[PDB]
């Protein structure tokens, strides 16, 4: 009932830059094997037990947020659906702890290492001690994603991977057929670690003719003048065949090789928008050669006819039809090889990004021809991250100036705002920002318009605010940006409101620097326009730097309020004949119906140990059958995912049957699937199939462990169209039914312990939907953990530690500093701290003692 | 866009036809107006709408212009033409347009009627190739090339420089248009004396800007040389200098700079320093603004970077001194009607306004860009414009019958520029003054702050304040003052010597530069 607060040590997890995943294409045998050996002095740190996990992630984790998380902060690997690792003796997935059993069972000991293997054709990951092996894998995931080597660990630890290209020494033989970082990996980039966040047409014979003689000819003159002589040897390195005689005796293929190459060509400019006729029709019979000597005509007898271009482009309108004759031509090479005939021999790598170098050499190659051709006379022509000072620091007057430095020249965003910043929303596209975009030189407020000109590299801007005649100011490197009508930052009579905030926004791969003015020699300018003119540094005169709150992009769950625009629910309090209901509502109006909104309940229904061990879904009689039941504690929270089909929607009611308490979901419009989910269900959107994950797999010697169970069941929930079926537009009542005990029962009765007894289905004020917001605020810690050959080795010493609060509602964790601008948390805390204080009322150590569990001598100290 | 050309030719027979031997006449003039706004408004239809056609349609315009031949008015018809004179600046398969081979005789026409008509004959001018400054300026938005950018025009330099001296005649009809048919060596290559004299090599081989390497630069050798030999008083040695100067000076800028870069460096302190002849108060009221405007651009031509320009802003800042006793005259007049006051409104008024046309205009226009920036790094970069050129302000902060000099802003086409003459030196003139950062200066500040007169003021200046408060001056003043005082000057007088200014500054400009 009570927020409950410890120390909580940061969890840090590292991951090298090696794709694998699976498609319909490219490959590179999806399965891969992979080595880490760990040395470390601190099996027991004085904090806690230390962390070390090893496993996979598929590129949408998004675990390493120091701080709290899903579960007690934020840890690195298997405490979510979207990770899997392993400790020594666990299966973590989700916030589970899995044993297996193996030889030797202790954690992951210093000197020792540990190896995992992945499979992708069948989904399987297996883990291995340094010799024995384990008995347990996951499998039956999810694919749809790039499936990435990744490590957790906390201070203290050093840890070595092995890569086995340059100095990856395997002391565990390798498994029968797993690519040991070895065919493909970068091979448009580098290897280093990184974080985590019976009458044919005439006009085809002419161009038949034309291409076709033209390059046999060229590749002819082309070796005949590099200096490929007829040699006796057959040299295969060179691979000069000497056998190879003019295009007349190409082999039997040769044919074929031809006629299909023009064909796709043409089949493909064909749908480019070119114009057929005569543009020039001339350099192919009334061509001039200038006087070239004879010594150009060796002993070969074929005439060498380039044509002259020293100076003459074609056209850069061209190039996009090269790049994409490229492309076609650089897919069909893959297809040949690798990435679409998976040819197992022996290199290359994926067609989308195989090498920068020989997209460019084919390019080259596959120009020239097409130069040549056209030449004889065819002529033919996912979010933003926003960061802010917290609501502490907000300047209600004076004049005040921030630096800001540019390392890209992206999409970046610089300014004020108020200190309510609503986020999900663009800065400058409401009143509540003031901010300049130098991506194309605009400023931003209720939009854009055109001001000052564009970053280049670096480009330190200053921005100044001045709330005594209510002017912003913006300068760049020294000079104060101008307007296009002369005007001097042309914002007169801004309203002071709350005060203001500094703020900033940086789009996808941008790197900015801003400086408030904790110290003023990292001001890079500051000597133009700030100080006569009396301009205040930010945060000046403070010895600790600022929090810097941003913005999270994790969906947390939050409720509807009251005046939301088109969203707007209803309390109606139970009548004789019908228990109380909770229907919703949407403005069918021209404003936006946006994709399936997901609902949720307030409270949870904890499980003892079973004692269900199942869950049934019915309209009225049977439904689908067999669906997912967990039977541990695994909270869980009643759940909804409708789409606005217009007028009203579904009414998350509250029944009760004769000996059993079913939640029912009244509709009447059209499809909307309606069944509970998980407590730790933060998804994205735009999905409904293949969400869930990570069935335990491990088992005995002769497969007779059944230890099975289909775990992880995050999205617990049923589809509509499994209940009716007709064309017509009736109401329908799907009524789950999950709790059941000795009566001698409804929904209100299993999540309040209070009125258990009592068989009348109750709605309190406690009970109230909810739903996922895209985007939320965070606290930036004010410090980070301190963490390069023989496979990258990667050491932590600096230990580092935080305190934070757990809400037992949700079993989540948060860092206690958010309290500072939650500010009603931070009152029912100090409430609670009050009444801890109370109840331990003077001369009363009994109760002392008893507080001395929910609180520590070390957590008070710090 | 050409659904309404074709009413166009039917009007031109029957106007002579009906004189010589109507609706017609409005059905013409109507669509002058509709077609020239929107034609003008939506210029950025060039790039990224109507891709290949924009050039045809545009040319088929232009062809369209050649009615002014045909029919000569000395009635103006500008409701068309002073609009689609802008539709000028509105891949190598492009032979679709022709008029881009009738582009010789468009530009060949103007300007072959000088040489008939150098008589000028009691009223007959060039106001037929007088409109030609709109179509001359080519300077960014370049369709096409077909190498007829400057091999023929560059042959009626001769004709425009014919016309240089005086001769003892009437004055240039179109000295301005003249300059604008000058561009600035934006034809993509050029070199001198072998399209203009040897015509062997033109018709066969353009070889040029790359086998010259060295012999492109012909022409601004003899240029630089003597009209910066040339340095005398009157505007006449200069005839028509000012509108032959701007335009080779402006065209070496662009050329080689990528391999020669110091020909601009070079030009601007060979300006600079014949700008001397501008120097004296009032030699020619109609040279003034024309060579201002003509190119007020400085690459490297700063204080800073060249220590040249720190000693011509001392002779420009003796120039500017004798403004003080200049308007004293004012004084004079003012002095209890000592004399009439009209032989002196007028002379007041002239040495107020001319004047102060250029020089304020030369330093706003990139040397306030530069110098203030060496100012804030280091104290001495311009002290001698710091410690003075402040009383050039005083006598127009002052003496508030001298605001009818806005009657020069008028003829231009109130925020006078009265209060930003100093604005652009608001952070340089009084940055070192008094306490250069420790915020000392506000209590003398505010002391100074009552109206007091300047004797009262300089003996109040001699008591001295100062303040080590544990107020806001503990890291921004007293911790930037410091590093940035090289050499810790300590001098009350010194300082409250340039607080005076400041605190007149407070008192007089930007005070009622509010109320104004």
């Amino acid at each position: 009932l009570l927020l409950q607060t410890n120390l909580i040590n940061y969890v840090t997890s590292i991951r090298p830059n090696i794709f694998v995943g699976r498609a319909e294409g490219s490959t590179q045998y999806g399965k891969w094997y992979f080595e880490v050996m760990v040395d470390e002095v601190v099996p027991f740190l004085t904090a806690q037990a230390t962390h070390l996990r090893v496993g996979w992630a598929l590129t949408e984790g998004y675990s390493p947020y120091p701080g709290g998380g899903e579960g007690w902060g934020g840890n690195g690997v298997g405490d979510d659906l979207y990770s899997y690792g392993f400790d020594g003796l666990h299966l973590w997935t989700g916030h589970v702890a899995r044993p297996v059993t193996s030889p030797g069972q202790h954690l992951l000991a210093p000197e020792d290492v540990v190896s995992c293997c992945l499979d992708l054709s069948v989904p399987s990951i297996s883990f291995r001690i340094n010799g024995c092996p384990v008995q347990g894998v996951f499998e039956a995931f999810n694919l749809d994603g790039l499936f990435f080597p990744v490590v957790s660990f906390s201070a203290g630890v050093k840890v070595r991977f092995l890569l086995g290209g340059r100095h990856g020494e395997f002391k565990f033989l390798p498994p029968p057929g797993y690519a040991p970082c070895h065919e493909a990996v970068l091979p448009r980039e580098r290897l280093r670690l990184e974080p985590i966040k019976i009458v044919l047409p005439p006009h085809l014979e002419r161009i038949r003719e034309k291409l076709a003689e033209n390059i046999h000819e060229l590749w002819a003159l082309t070796r005949i003048e590099q200096g490929w002589t007829y040699g006796p040897v057959r040299d295969d390195n060179k691979r000069l065949h000497p056998c190879l005689v003019n295009f007349h005796s190409l082999p039997e293929p040769e044919r074929n090789y031809n006629l299909q190459m023009s064909g796709e060509t043409l089949k493909t400019l064909l749908a480019l928008g070119c114009h057929v006729g005569m543009a020039d029709e001339k350099a192919e019979d009334n061509l001039k050669k200038t006087k070239l000597p004879k010594t150009y005509m060796m002993s070969n007898g074929y005439k060498p006819a380039p044509l002259d271009l020293s100076h003459v482009r074609l056209t850069p309108a061209q190039t996009t039809l090269v790049d994409r004759l490229a492309e076609n031509g650089h897919n069909v090479w893959a297809r040949d090889r690798v990435a679409q005939g998976w040819s197992y021999s022996a290199r290359l790598v994926p067609y989308r990004l195989l090498d920068e170098a020989t997209k460019r050499s084919n390019r080259d190659s596959l120009c020239q021809a097409v130069r040549t051709l056209l030449g004889y006379g065819y002529n033919i022509e996912d979010r933003v991250r926003i960061f802010r000072a917290e609501k502490s620091y907000t300047v209600q007057s004076g004049r005040w100036y921030f630096e800001f430095e540019a390392v890209t020249t992206g999409e970046m965003r610089v300014g004020w705002a108020r200190p309510e910043l609503r986020p999900d929303v663009e800065l400058g596209a409401d009143e509540l920002a003031y901010v300049f975009n130098g991506h194309r030189g605009q400023r931003w407020h209720l939009g854009s318009e055109p001001f000052g000109r564009p970053w280049q590299s670096g480009d330190v801007v200053g921005c100044m605010i001045d709330l005594t005649e209510n002017t912003i100011i913006f300068t760049l490197n020294g000079e104060v940006l101008m307007s296009d009508s002369g005007s001097e930052t042309a914002f007169r009579e801004i309203e002071i409101g709350d005060g203001f905030l500094p703020v900033c926004s940086l789009g996808p791969g941008q790197v900015g620097h801003l400086n408030l003015g904790q110290d003023v020699s990292s001001l890079r300018f500051f000597a133009i326009c700030g100080l006569q003119e009396g301009f205040e540094p930010f945060a000046i005169n403070m010895q600790r730097p600022v929090t810097t709150w941003f913005s999270k992009s994790l969906p947390q769950f939050e409720p509807v309020p009251p005046e939301h625009p088109h969203y707007e629910v209803a309390r109606m309090d139970g009548t004789v004949d019908t228990p109380p209901c909770l229907r919703l509502a949407h403005r069918t109006w021209g404003s936006q119906n946006s994709l399936v909104e997901m609902l949720f309940l307030r409270l949870s229904l904890p499980v003892q140990f079973t004692t269900t061990y199942y869950y049934s879904v019915r309209v009225f009689a049977g439904q689908e059958p067999s669906c997912v039941w967990v039977g541990w504690v695994t909270p869980d929270y009643h759940q909804h995912d409708m789409n606005f089909d217009l007028s009203k929607v579904r009414a998350v009611t509250v029944t009760m049957g004769d000996e059993q308490g079913n939640v029912h979901s009244s509709l009447k419009c059209s499809n909307c699937y309606m069944v509970w989910g998980g407590d730790f269900v933060s998804p994205g959107q735009q999905g409904r199939i293949s969400h869930t994950d990570l069935v335990i797999g491990c088992l005995v010697d002769l497969a007779t462990g059944l230890m099975t169970f289909t775990a992880n069941g995050k999205e617990s929930n049923t589809f509509f169209q499994v209940e009716p079926n007709t064309k017509l537009f009736p109401a329908v009542f799907v009524l789950p039914t999950h709790q059941n005990v000795i009566q001698f029962m409804p929904l209100s009765a299993a999540m309040f312990l209070s009125e258990r007894k009592n068989p009348a289905p109750q709605c309190p004020p406690r009970l109230e939907v909810q739903m996922l917001m895209p985007v939320s605020w965070s606290r930036m810690p004010n410090h980070f953990l301190q963490v390069e050959r023989l496979g990258w080795a990667v050491q932590c010493q600096d230990p580092l530690t935080m305190m934070a609060l757990h809400i037992p509602e949700e079993n989540r964790c948060m860092d206690i500093l958010e309290l500072s601008e939650r500010l009603d948390l931070q009152r029912f805390h100090s409430h609670t701290l009050r009444l801890y204080r109370a109840v331990c009322a003077l001369g009363n150590n009994r109760v002392a003692h008893a507080l001395c569990s929910h609180v520590d001598q070390a957590q008070l100290l710090h | 866009a050409f659904g309404f050309l074709q009413q166009l030719l039917r009007w031109m027979d029957i106007s002579q036809e009906f004189i010589a031997h109507i609706k017609f006449f409005a059905k013409i003039l109507l669509p002058l107006i509709n077609q020239y706004f929107t034609n003008h408004c939506l210029y950025f239809l060039s790039t990224p709408a109507k891709v290949l056609g924009s050039g045809g349609h545009a040319s088929n315009k232009e062809k369209e212009m050649i009615t002014s031949l045909f029919c000569k008015l000395a009635a103006l018809v500008r409701h068309r033409v002073s609009l689609f004179g802008t539709d000028a600046p509105a891949v190598a398969l492009l032979p679709v347009l022709t008029t881009l081979f009738q582009h010789i005789a468009q530009h060949q026409f103007g300007d072959d009627v000088i040489l008939d008509d150098v008589q000028v004959c009691s009223i007959y001018s060039l106001g037929t190739t007088k409109n030609t400054y709109v179509e001359k300026l080519r300077p960014a938005l370049g369709e096409c090339l077909a190498r007829l950018a400057a091999a023929m025009p560059v042959a009626f330099l001769e004709p425009q420089l014919n016309e240089y001296n005086a001769c003892s005649v009437y004055t240039t009809k179109s000295p301005r248009e003249r300059a604008i048919l000058g561009l600035p060596n934006s034809v993509e290559e050029m070199c001198p004396d072998i399209p203009v004299l040897d015509r062997l090599m033109a018709d066969i081989g353009a070889r040029y800007t790359e086998m010259p390497h060295v012999i492109e630069i012909t022409l601004p050798m003899l240029c630089s040389y003597l009209p910066r030999w040339w340095e005398r008083g009157p505007e006449a040695p200069p005839p028509a200098l000012p509108a032959g100067a701007p335009p080779p000076c402006t065209a070496v800028t662009s050329d080689h700079l990528n391999s020669l870069l110091g020909n601009i460096l070079r030009i601007i302190v060979n300006n600079l320093g014949i700008d001397e002849a501008t120097w004296m108060k009032r030699l020619a009221v109609f040279a003034q603004p024309i060579v201002s405007r003509a190119r007020p651009e400085l690459l490297h031509s700063h204080f800073i970077p060249t220590i040249g320009r720190l000693r011509k802003r001392a002779g420009k800042v003796v120039a500017e001194e004798e403004q003080l006793r200049l308007e004293a005259k004012a004084e004079a007049e003012e002095g209890e009607l000592l004399v009439r006051d009209e032989f002196s409104v007028l002379c007041r008024d002239l040495y107020a306004l001319y004047p102060l046309l250029i020089r304020y205009v030369d330093n706003n226009r990139a040397h306030w860009l530069t110098e203030p920036n060496a100012n804030a790094e280091e104290l001495f970069r311009m002290v001698g414009e710091i410690f003075i050129y402040w009383s050039k302000s005083h006598n127009f902060k002052r003496e508030e019958q001298n605001f009818v000099v806005q009657n020069e802003i008028n003829n231009m086409s109130v925020a006078t520029l009265k209060k930003m003459l100093p604005i652009g030196l608001n952070m340089c003139a009084p940055t070192d003054q008094d306490l250069i950062m420790l915020a000392k200066t506000r209590y003398a500040l505010k002391d100074t702050d009552e109206e007091v007169r300047e004797f009262l003021q300089n003996n109040l200046h001699l008591q001295g304040k100062v303040e080590g408060s544990p107020s806001l001056r503990w890291q921004m003043a007293l911790y930037r003052g410091l590093p940035g005082r090289e050499e810790d000057a300590d001098d009350p007088e010194k300082i409250v010597r340039r607080v005076q200014e400041v605190s007149a500054v407070l008192y007089h400009l930007e005070q009622t530069e509010h109320p104004y």
